[PDB]
RNA sequence: GCGGAGUGAUCUACCCAUGGCCAGGGUGAAGCGCGGGUAAGACCGCGUGGAGGCCCGAACCCACUUAGGUUGAAGACUGAG
RNA sequence: AGAAGGGGGACCGGAAUAUCGUGAACACCCUUGCGGUGGGAGCGGGAUCCGGUCGCAGAAACCAGUGAGGAGCGACUGUU
RNA sequence: CAGCUUGUUGGUGGGGUGACGGCCUACCAAGGCGACGACGGGUAGCCGGCCUGAGAGGGUGUCCGGCCACACUGGGACUGA
RNA sequence: GCUCGUAGGUGGUUUGUCGCGUUGUUCGUGAAAUCUCACGGCUUAACUGUGAGCGUGCGGGCGAUACGGGCAGACUAGAGUACUGCAGGGGAGACUGGAAUUCCUGGUGUAGCGGUGGAAUGCGCAGAUAUCAGGAGGAACACCGGUGGCGAAGGCGGGUCUCUGGGCAGUAACUGACGCUGAGGAGCGAAAGCGUGGGGAGCGAACAGGAUUAGAUACCCUGGUAGUCCACGCCGUAAACGGUGGGUACUAGGUGUGGGUUUCCUUCCUUGGGAUCCGUGCCGUAGCUAACGCAUUAAGUACCCCGCCUGGGGAGUACGGCC
RNA sequence: UCGAAGGUGGGAUCGGCGAUUGGGACGAAGUCGUAACAAGGUAGCCGUACCGGAAGGUGCGGCUGGAUC
């Protein structure tokens, strides 16, 4: 995507009524001025100003790069 | 089929240490051999549904095992795929 | 009109042997490759290929409509479709 | 199904000096041939975008599908 | 209601704004969203609250208070903090 | 109807770490009014003012690590593999056997046969039924055979050969949680039915005649086509039933039967008894149930996942869509 | 250039009416049979196919939510 990375975020939160812990996933889009990140590659992000129409995150560091 | 010695050539070629019979690689090799042989059986006898079900069960078991080896060591998974076949 | 004996397929009907002819455009079947899909398949998407009593349209072969001709240019044609 | 229904179409200049695509001369190797590689001249082809110009009209004359809907009969191409 | 999207998704240079930004433009890449319901259809101003209920819930948004939208219907700008 | 499996949900024992979930504390915020508790003021009350609650939450900091989760390991009890045995109508293909029914040919033979509650239609006298010999052809496989076996279910029994699936027990050799379930999806799926081709003995929807009957589009009788059979496809439904989804653990016994292993009594030849594992029945305690009943093969005690229900009709129907 | 309103065109979608026609429900003390409930007088139901004024009948397979020694 030419200097843009797409990262999937998962979060768990109690069900409002039944009380079960439900797991849900998001998909944010992050910025790479120097595009080096592949599939897998657990990463850390920090949310920023509207760098684009849909981008609000910037890549910080690629920790435990993919196997 | 797969007589004892017939399984022996496969176990020698794909096992790990001179006595390995239950490792994912050995099991996948044996399942692949059985699946192949049953496939030539089923090319004739198109209406042996009761044996085609056994083929399906073997395929499912091999798929679980391949998934497990992929989860545990991707390098072993890749080497085994190249040694046998995928897709 | 009836009978006998002959003459005719150089027109036309069908058949037989042997030759010849059909501008130019369009569409895109089987098959075959590639990729996808799967355990393998079915199946799907692209290419290639160039099928068909296929499409439009000259020569060619017909004869649907109309007008003219109707002591005709012509004992069956001409013009425009 | 070319369903139906719509839009563009001329000329001049520029992009455009390899703009792009065809063929490939002068000059570059070699198992020397009626040989190969680069090379790009001159000669032709086509399309687009931008700007301008003209007329009532840019398919220019000749040429060149009318289309849609509902029934009946025969399935269809053919034959008389 | 199962496929939606081509300024659409992203990048670069410009333009524009009080301000980041496809907000706009030229070029480049081919992405983006979707069964955790995209796209579509119906209905509706939202909330503090009000009514009920043992509570959890259900119904509701009227007085009062906060925010939003609009001013005959649709579009547009100007002046100005 | 049954299975396999995608996303998802859930997950055995054990070590370390993180501190996401969880939990403790503090700061900010959660406007006012309304609401609750206490006062205060209108002669009381409604109403009104004040104070504290409430505001279940969210954000920041600082603690905890039992459980959940992540990350890095370990283990063999679950799961799978290996070896050795074992039982089986599990499946597919090819060849093949005999009894019987029907028909054909011939011999003997003569007047009935057939059928019913009783008859008639019908067949026969042109030689039937009956009986003997030969032949053709199709379908189903007596005894074994059961309550018994195998299969996920539907289902599976004449024999032989070829190919092929699963199960159980023993060993503990191997891997090391690889498990369970499974929305959608895919596959299989009695019979009837459909397409193309073949075959057609018997049976037999439709159809015809007879009889019964008030009538008889039936039951009974005599015939009889599709079909039933085979090859290759489709269809996808059944009271597809245990009217009981799958997995796991636990909770008296008694008594049959199928498949193993096994000491001892080892001969008590007994192939008896005991023990253990896997099936399949009956009876019964606790427990459960409205009752009937179920009861270690749960409809009991619990946990994980899935499907389904929400009065009776209209209706598993219309419209839309998929096949 | 963009641009509301307007015009042209082919579709989508939500309703109303419609000769005629399909079933459904409810009505009285109408007509025709008697399918089910007892072995309901041929055990009944389930799937399917053909047939028949109508309940229904028959064939094939299934079940007991039926019997028999
Ligand atoms: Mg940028
Ligand atoms: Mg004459
Ligand atoms: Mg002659
Ligand atoms: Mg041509
Ligand atoms: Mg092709
Ligand atoms: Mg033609
Ligand atoms: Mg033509
Ligand atoms: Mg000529
Ligand atoms: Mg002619
Ligand atoms: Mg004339
Ligand atoms: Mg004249
Ligand atoms: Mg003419
Ligand atoms: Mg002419
Ligand atoms: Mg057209
Ligand atoms: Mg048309
Ligand atoms: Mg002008
Ligand atoms: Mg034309
Ligand atoms: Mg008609
Ligand atoms: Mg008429
Ligand atoms: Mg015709
Ligand atoms: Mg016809
Ligand atoms: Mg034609
Ligand atoms: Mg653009
Ligand atoms: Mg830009
Ligand atoms: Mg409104
Ligand atoms: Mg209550
Ligand atoms: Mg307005
Ligand atoms: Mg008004
Ligand atoms: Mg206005
Ligand atoms: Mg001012
Ligand atoms: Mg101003
Ligand atoms: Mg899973
Ligand atoms: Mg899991
Ligand atoms: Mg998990
Ligand atoms: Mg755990
Ligand atoms: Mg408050
Ligand atoms: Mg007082
Ligand atoms: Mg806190
Ligand atoms: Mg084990
Ligand atoms: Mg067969
Ligand atoms: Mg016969
Ligand atoms: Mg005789
Ligand atoms: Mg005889
Ligand atoms: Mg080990
Ligand atoms: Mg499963
Ligand atoms: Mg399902
Ligand atoms: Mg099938
Ligand atoms: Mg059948
Ligand atoms: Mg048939
Ligand atoms: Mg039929
Ligand atoms: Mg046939
Ligand atoms: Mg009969
Ligand atoms: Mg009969
Ligand atoms: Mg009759
Ligand atoms: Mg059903
Ligand atoms: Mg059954
Ligand atoms: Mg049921
Ligand atoms: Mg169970
Ligand atoms: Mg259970
Ligand atoms: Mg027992
Ligand atoms: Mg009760
Ligand atoms: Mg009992
Ligand atoms: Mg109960
Ligand atoms: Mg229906
Ligand atoms: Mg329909
Ligand atoms: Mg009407
Ligand atoms: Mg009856
Ligand atoms: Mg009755
Ligand atoms: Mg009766
Ligand atoms: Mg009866
Ligand atoms: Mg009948
Ligand atoms: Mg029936
Ligand atoms: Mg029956």
């Amino acid at each position: 995507m030419q200097k843009t990375i797409v990262v999937e975020l998962e979060d768990r939160m109690r069900h409002p009524l039944y009380g079960k812990i439900i797991r849900t996933t998001k998909k944010v889009k992050a910025h790479d001025e120097d595009s080096v990140a592949g599939i897998g590659d657990r990463v850390s992000l920090m949310e920023t100003r509207p760098l684009s129409a849909t981008k609000r995150w910037r890549l910080v560091e690629i920790l435990e790069k993919a196997k | 089929a797969l007589t004892a010695e017939q399984k022996k050539e496969i176990l020698r070629s794909y096992g790990l240490h001179e006595t390995d019979t239950g490792s994912p690689e050995a099991q996948i090799a044996l399942l692949t051999k059985r699946i192949a042989d049953l496939t030539e059986h089923l090319k004739v006898h198109k209406h042996d549904h009761h044996s085609r079900r056994g083929l399906l069960l073997l395929v499912g078991r091999r798929r679980r095992l391949i998934k497990y080896i992929s989860q545990i060591d991707v390098e072993r998974y890749r080497s085994l795929i190249e040694r046998l076949g995928l897709r």
